[PDB]
């Protein structure tokens, strides 16, 4: 028995992303359509994308980066932070085996074998198998995530560059501190952050398979997916971007 | 044309 009080934070990057992480939200019987399904899944990705809009604005420096950096890296990088969150969920809840959207929506395996589930099912469960792979901790998840919306910016540059490498260098630089924590000694500590970097690399791949589908269920209007609004005036504003070529994705690696 | 994200974000 102990009395109330909220967590003592400490004076800490990871501390920090600890308090402002949001809480998972539910989606408030799956649908044995997945036309149906993908509708369902975006009404619950603008709620999310909201919450990492509110989380974003509370990551240390962010907020001081021009207003057009800062719309233009949510812009850039929702798709990577909804799709590493459902990898976490996915791999704390079921191993990498389902995709767990919410508590309450759950995609089993007969759902994400669906003839039109299938191929995106298969690539939005593939990083939570690489998270179980890797045994990734909270503290090195909530650090990769953060370094997710730092991750893909205009070819040209962002208007407060100087800023954005500095807050992007301390998150590399708290990744490293989740690691060392462990307590691995100095081989072990290179080998984990050389991994790590690399499943950041490859979160690029994975994202573009689902911004395909993403974009092409928005444009279609035909094909009576649904999308709220907040998804849809981001993806509005996205796609001209995108097939312009001027998304740039960094890479730690070479990839 | 960004309205929504501009909004929460001020
Ligand atoms: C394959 C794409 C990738 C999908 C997104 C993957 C990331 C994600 C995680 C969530 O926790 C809730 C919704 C989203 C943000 C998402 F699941 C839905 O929006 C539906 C989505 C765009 C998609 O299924 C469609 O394009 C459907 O129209």
């Amino acid at each position: 028995m102990v009395p109330a009080a909220l967590p003592q934070l400490t004076p800490t990057l990871v501390s920090l992303l600890e308090v402002i992480e949001p809480e998972v939200l539910y989606a408030g019987s799956v649908p044995d359509s997945a036309w149906r399904i993908m509708t369902t899944l975006n009404m619950l990705g603008g709620r999310q994308v909201i919450a990492a809009v509110k989380w974003a604005k509370a990551i240390p420096g962010f907020r001081n980066l021009h207003l057009d950096d800062q719309m233009t890296l949510l812009q850039y990088s929702w798709m990577s932070l909804m799709v590493f969150a459902l990898g976490w969920r996915s791999y704390r809840q079921a191993s990498g085996n389902l995709l767990c959207f919410a508590p309450d929506l759950i995609i089993n395996e007969q759902r994400m074998t669906l003839p039109c589930m299938y191929d995106q099912c298969k690539h939005m469960l593939f990083i939570s198998t690489e998270l179980q792979r890797l045994q990734v901790s909270y503290e090195e998840y909530l650090c990769m995530k953060t370094l997710l919306l730092l991750s893909s910016v205009p070819k040209e540059g962002l208007k407060s560059q100087e800023l954005f490498d500095e807050i992007r260098m301390t998150y590399i630089k708290e990744l490293g501190k989740a690691i060392v924590k462990r307590e691995g000694n100095s081989s072990q500590n290179w080998q984990r952050f050389y991994q790590l970097t690399k499943l950041l690399d490859s979160m690029h791949d994975v994202v573009e398979n689902l911004l395909s589908y993403c974009f092409q269920t928005f444009l279609d209007k035909s094909m009576s997916i649904e999308f709220p609004e907040m998804l849809a005036e981001i993806i509005t504003n996205q796609i001209p971007k995108y097939s312009n070529g001027n998304i740039k994705k960094l890479l730690f690696h070479q990839k | 044309e960004n309205a929504l994200l501009r909004y929460l974000l001020d």
